[PDB]
DNA sequence: CGAATCCATTCGAAAATGATTACATTCGAATCCATTCGAAGATTCCATTTGAGCCTGCTCGAGCAGGCTCAAATGGAATCTTCGAATGGATTCGAATGTAATCATTTTCGAATGGATTCGAATGGAATCTG
DNA sequence: ATTCCATTCGAATCCATTCGAAAATGATTACATTCGAATCCATTCGAAGATTCCATTTGAGCCTGCTCGAGCAGGCTCAAATGGAATCTTCGAATGGATTCGAATGTAATCATTTTCGAATGG
């Protein structure tokens, strides 16, 4: 599911970042690091819900793993 | 029931700029930023008071935390703003 | 006569003594004059980052406030910018164009 | 036949996607990807929606800063043109 | 008979419970047995870095354990660097 | 009088190099690693306990605050030797 | 005391560089590393001084320094 | 000549910076925050300790910058692009 | 060879036992939101191929700036001496905070709408690639 | 001469500011008692001098390796047009799991004794 994160979107989010030309090369590698960060992250989520004896992971613990790893987000509690 | 900060946020804008208006989204960002940086000042006054081994919490350790947290002039003008405060209160 | 309106303020006392009174580790005493600092002290921060967003907002030629005009006001001072390292959800980012691009 | 010398449209796009502020992946595909992702820590989860759009703009902001070092450390090699070695180079320094 | 001689360790048991006891916010309780896991948590951590040190003191050829020791002991593994990030005086650099 | 971690570090060294001694700085080095990391620790069962209303301090707290501060394998080895002295103390 | 900061010499600069792993070195690095040297030393040292000045005291212990450090994320092992 | 250098610093464990010139430069420096001040010779010690710890990192990502752009010689462009992907200035 | 590591010891500070209460956590029900699931449709993004020019990598000649050697002088180390500056501990006391009742606010949640804010046009104001 | 875009008019649409009801919860008065100032006194401890061997630093010269600029050729990313997938929007039952409210237990904190232990000092 890695390949719904198409080639234009990595376009669009260079271009957002002010890159004016891009090698053949970079999508697998914005790719493998998204999938890292985004393991990262739902770790610790799903761990902040185990704790609570639930099965629906909230709000909450996604914006408490990431305080927890230092990248605090204003604007969803 | 839950509780909040809008209220006195609304009437801090409605002093500073009498025409201009405010959104939900926004609103929330000032709770979360409020509730960020109250946790932060706490934090530090506690370990101050554990420092130097004692119980109570003052404006000493505010007043300090403040100092240490806060970049330069900045900490000035929140100095200024907390002990007028605290001396018009005291009077 | 309540606590506030004695010492000026808009933002609670009461209620900030009541939120100290519960982080203070154990057998933790709070004074009654550390909650008149709190609440100046989040008064000034929360005027100064309102009076920047406000600027910022009427120099677009509207009359309401949005999450893009705090980011705007927050990058744009470098006493903010230092202090606040959160992400606003509905910013975006400052337009800069490198000379050597263009 | 009218056409564009190569290096235009991509400054209009930078300028066009720099005054926004939307989100650039979609949606459903990123929704899948992160119930594949989460489907390997615990069997049998529920998301609600703002966990996702959370978890979306994290990802979003995170990609748009590691782009903007990129492009320092290529502009210092003398270049215009990303490669990969400019991303190693930044996520080494950063401390990844 | 002491806790920590029932639970089989040699970190204290008594003591970290009373220096538990004085983090908790204002009314907080603290349990008997958290005492004991944070005790045996600590002991197997230092058990494994001071294992580490020895074995590199062996390889050195020295009876005693110096801070070098420990600087190579810690930054040599991936898992003990990761979770120990701090400033030791008096290791050095790794070549 | 201070209390220091300096007989037990030598009870576990001698437990695992029945032959090896150790100096002065290094017991120093121990001494402030202990620390860290029982504060690290202290601090993470207490916003567990806090984010969830309630008041008491349990096992489970501490498991999922080891769970969250350690990385990758020694996580795991340290869950099972916390577990196994709890079954030692309470039969 | 007055131009201090011409006391960190050429040699120690060049040892510590050699340390890092540096072979060839510009002659333009000296003034640059004086800089970052003394930046570092005033948030540090201001830190310190801060903590000394909250406990009514005249002299800087280590443990203020240690303290100091603590905040800034350089954690430091061997001194309390 | 310049390998042998690093090969004999990279394996000894002592002290860099001379100790009177670094006491004399820290007094100084806290000349501006509170007049007739006194120090101990501990945080002194830690002052340099965490000095040349800072230094020789720095020194490391500086020489990693210089590679990257096919060079041996180390500019200040380097020490500014690594301060400036740390997020120091 | 000597600067450090290890063992003997007496005593206060602190940990283990035993009752006793309350306080906090556990174990059923009963709504009732809110997440998963299935279906149909207009269209807007996305995938593939063709043509081509601009950016990148490599070679060669020229300058330039850093390392290596040597002699002379300098400023950091190293070992007492004086002292006078500053912490640190005891013992009153005086200032100040918590606890318990009793109101009288004050803030939170659920409807009502007049205005600032999205689509849809619009032609003026550039920006551009070819002459 | 061909496209593209900040900025300005309609238009149904949306939403932020008022307005009421009522349940927490500050603010006042009167004890009780922790807790932190205020003087005095011991002693470590940091500062300012004096006196040298000897190691470290600093100019001065030489020259070779390293970086820089220019002319070329080939690798390769961009711009445009045509089919064709698949996200977005809207609707509707079917289903699962947080959340609140009573009762019945499990367990941790608080005194009163007794006793084991580890921190300081020598050797």
């Amino acid at each position: 599911n890695i390949q719904g994160i198409t080639k234009p979107a990595i376009r669009r989010l260079a271009r957002r970042g002010g890159v004016k030309r891009i090698s053949g090369l970079i999508y697998e590698e914005t790719r493998g690091v998204l999938k890292v960060f985004l393991e990262n992250v739902i770790r610790d989520a799903v761990t902040y819900t185990e704790h609570a004896k639930r099965k629906t992971v909230t709000a909450m613990d996604v914006v408490y793993a990431l305080k927890r790893q230092g990248r605090t987000l204003y604007g969803f509690g | 029931r839950k509780e909040s900060y809008s209220i006195y946020v609304y009437k801090v804008l409605k002093q500073v700029h009498p025409d201009t208006g405010i959104s939900s989204k926004a609103m929330g960002i000032m709770n979360s930023f409020v509730n960020d940086i109250f946790e932060r000042i706490a934090g530090e006054a506690s370990r101050l008071a554990h420092y130097n081994k004692r119980s109570t919490i003052t404006s000493r350790e505010i007043q300090t935390a403040v100092r240490l947290l806060l970049p330069g002039e900045l900490a000035k003008h929140a100095v200024s703003e907390g002990t007028k405060a605290v001396t018009k209160y005291t009077s | 006569v309540s606590r506030s309106q004695r010492a000026g303020l808009q933002f609670p006392v009461g209620r900030i003594h009541r939120h100290l009174k519960s982080r203070t580790t154990s057998h933790g005493r709070v004074g009654a004059t550390a909650a008149v600092y709190s609440a100046a002290i989040l008064e000034y921060l929360t005027a100064e980052v309102l009076e920047l967003a406000g600027n910022a907002s009427k120099d677009l030629k509207v009359k309401r406030i949005t999450p893009r005009h705090l980011q705007l006001a927050i990058r744009g001072d470098e006493e903010l910018d230092s202090l606040i390292k959160a992400t606003i959800a509905g910013g975006g980012v400052i337009p800069h164009i490198h000379k050597s691009l263009i | 036949p009218h056409r564009y010398r190569p290096g235009t449209v991509a400054l209009r796009e930078i300028r066009r996607y720099q005054k926004s502020t939307e989100l650039l992946i979609r949606k459903l595909p990123f929704q899948r990807l992160v119930r594949e992702i989460a489907q390997d820590f615990k069997t049998d989860l529920r998301f609600q929606s703002s966990a996702v759009m959370a978890l979306q703009e994290a990802s979003e902001a995170y990609l748009v800063g590691l782009f903007e070092d990129t492009n320092l450390c290529a502009i210092h090699a003398k270049r215009v043109t990303i490669m990969p070695k400019d991303i190693q180079l930044a996520r080494r320094i950063r401390g990844e």
